[PDB]
């Protein structure tokens, strides 16, 4: 079950890990607070699940 | 340090992903040096194409409006009524049919440096504004700084509003003249004022602007900003940041730009002006100059609406799974429509 009213907005995100994307929107607010963005053009921006987890790793 | 779980406490889930995405993303875009990731900004940025085909009663197109700048603008239209076959690319600037029928000129917002007229965000507002004012949009894409600043955006905006004007496909039959009404959300509400200045010393009539959320600024720190800082999406860091990309070097905030309401700006006092509907969100940094805002207009004896709405933050307006999108959109579709 994807979200309509943000895939309408070009993202994928399931109604049901809108929670955990959010933890991982802070998650990667905290590291950028402590702090590259190369390898970020290689990654799907519409997943967002995937994109935040992968950038989370890129820091770190 | 970081902690958010303050702005999550205002506004739905989804709608917190949403805006704080795009917060994340552009803290990576923005350089301290005052530079601009452009290419991964428009990498990450998610768009859509214009469609012939009418979907949920909308269509859209895009027109060339400048070549030497390359100036694109979307034009959505409702779908045509009694039509056997989509529309050709010949069939695109059908005449509207109509004794009024209201055309906004929409202006995204971005602070100047973010989106495009095909960003999704902004071509599925588009779109809902066709649908909740039955009404044609037209929505400019204008160019972004830092690499064109000030004032690119502006003449952008003015370029599209004379193509708009001069189109006799779009003029109301009651009164065979465009009936055109500016609108814009964030820098868009900034660029919507600045063009309506414009217009009213040039002879075009605007009848109505729509300012949501509108972007303006000056070199004092107001009170909400100094106390909603970083609280709800926004940093006075960033905004200084986009500020300082949008105006010419050497410039402050008190430029006329930046500040409507500058002792530089030219007085609005028994001046030409359309009536104002202007929507404040209470949980926006900029909130107290937003305020003055409409006060100026107020003051300068200018017809302006004022919608404060207490709880909102920014991008309220993105997702229709809220009061103040409900409330603003009612509104909205009563001013353009209103005799
Ligand atoms: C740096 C920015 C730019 C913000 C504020 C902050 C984080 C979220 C951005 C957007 C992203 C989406 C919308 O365009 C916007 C109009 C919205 O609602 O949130 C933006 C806003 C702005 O330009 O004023």
């Amino acid at each position: 079950g994807m979200d309509e009213l943000l895939a309408v907005l070009g993202y994928k995100v399931r109604s049901s890990e809108m929670a955990d994307v959010a933890q991982k929107l802070e998650q990667l607010e905290v590291m950028m607070s402590n702090v590259l963005a190369t390898e970020t053009v290689h990654y799907n921006p519409a997943e967002l699940y995937t994109w935040l987890d992968s950038m989370l790793t890129d820091l770190n | 340090e970081v902690n958010l779980i303050e702005s999550r406490t205002v506004v739905p889930l989804n709608t917190w992903v949403l805006i704080s995405n795009f917060k994340v993303a552009y803290n990576i875009l923005r350089r301290p040096d005052g530079t601009f990731n452009r290419h991964l900004a428009e990498y990450l940025d998610r768009k859509v194409t214009a469609n012939a085909n009418p979907v949920d009663g909308v269509f859209s197109f895009d027109v060339l409006i400048d070549r030497r700048i390359n100036l694109l603008s979307r034009v959505y239209r409702p779908a045509y009524a009694d039509q056997e076959q989509p529309p050709s690319i010949l069939d695109l600037e059908k005449p509207v049919d109509g004794d009024i029928v209201p055309v906004i000129l929409f202006f995204h917002g971005g602070s100047f440096a973010h989106s495009s007229a095909n960003s999704a965000i902004y071509d599925t507002l588009c779109r809902r504004l066709v649908g909740l004012c039955k009404c044609v949009v037209v929505s400019v894409n204008y160019r972004r700084a830092p690499e064109n600043p000030y004032p690119c955006a502006y003449d952008d905006g003015w370029i599209a509003l004379n193509w708009v004007n001069s189109r006799s496909w779009l003029k109301s039959k009651k009164d065979s003249k465009v009936h055109i009404f500016l609108a814009g959300d964030s820098s868009g509400g900034n660029i919507a004022h600045n063009v309506a200045l414009r217009a009213g010393e040039s002879g075009i009539d605007v009848l109505g602007n729509i300012l949501l959320n509108p972007m303006f600024g000056g070199n004092e720190r107001t009170e909400s900003e100094k106390s909603l800082d970083g609280k709800y999406f926004v940093t006075v860091r960033d905004r200084d940041w986009y500020w300082k990309a949008f105006l010419p070097e050497g410039e402050d905030r008190e430029h006329p730009a930046c500040n409507p309401f500058s002792p530089r700006g030219k007085s609005l006092e028994g001046v030409s002006f359309p009536k104002s509907l202007v929507v404040v969100a209470g949980l926006d940094l900029i909130r107290d100059w937003q305020l003055a805002y409409a006060e100026g207009l107020k003051k300068a004896g200018q017809e302006v609406k004022l919608m404060h709405l207490e709880k909102a933050t920014v991008g309220f307006y993105l997702l229709p799974n809220n009061n103040h999108f409900h409330n603003v959109m009612d509104e909205i579709s009563a001013f353009v429509n209103a005799e």
